[PDB]
């Protein structure tokens, strides 16, 4: 018998970001070639197969460093993370190659369908 | 708020 | 030009409780009265005013207890941790002063406006 | 997906 507040889900991501814009509680550094990203663990695993595996390992969820297959694009990578935090996706002819690979890699399903479908309909 |  | 994935937030929610539920990545214990109840500090500063000035404190943001208020009910504070979690609110007849009163201390703006709301109708 |  509980109310629900509609917006209560995007208002608790928004504020997740503005905390990663000021690089306010993240716990880990992910490194793609020369690039870093700073992140939140917890942000991380709830939005991919990939860093929810790495961080319910007994002994990598004490890591403050993730370094990325040397294949993963740094922008691709960027443009999954933005994703993560965000709910939109900047995908563009010019990199939609390289997110959906990052997506495979990270485990994102959701973006590699959308990839899949948007290479098909080109 | 909504009846869900 | 972005496009965006309609339930992304719904499901990073529903992840983050079901990390919460099974005590993963958790790093605070909040007590109340004799009660204590364990969460991730960016999923409370998300949701609460008060949580969201607690742990940007210099000092405050490396406690792993945090103490409320002794007038602070466990049950108000379980129905507002789980609605933190889920955008789902318990409120019944029963309850609603303790909630209300909780969501105020929180500093939970949307919850306050609920409750004052249901009060008024009654 | 949708336009946002
Ligand atoms: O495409 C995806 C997105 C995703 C997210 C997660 N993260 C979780 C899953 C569960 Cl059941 N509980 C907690 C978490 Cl944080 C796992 C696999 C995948 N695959
Ligand atoms: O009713 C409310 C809910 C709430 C949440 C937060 N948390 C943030 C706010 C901003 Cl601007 N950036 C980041 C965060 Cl985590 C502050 C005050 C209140 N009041
Ligand atoms: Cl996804
Ligand atoms: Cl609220």
């Amino acid at each position: 018998s509980c109310i629900q507040f509609t917006r209560h889900a995007s208002d608790v991501l928004l504020n997740l970001n503005r905390l990663r814009s000021r690089d306010i509680l993240t716990d880990v550094v992910i490194v793609v070639s020369r690039e870093q990203f700073r992140a939140h663990k917890t942000v991380l695993m709830a939005c991919s197969g990939l860093f929810y595996s790495i961080f319910t390992d007994q002994l990598k969820c004490n890591l403050s460093v993730i370094n990325l297959d040397p294949e993963i694009n740094p922008e691709g990578f960027c443009i999954l993370l933005d994703f993560m935090y965000t709910s939109r996706l900047n995908l563009r002819e010019g990199n939609i190659m390289a997110v959906m690979a990052t997506a495979m890699y990270l485990q994102m399903e959701h973006v590699v369908d959308t990839c899949r479908k948007f290479i098909k309909a080109s | 708020w909504v009846i869900p």
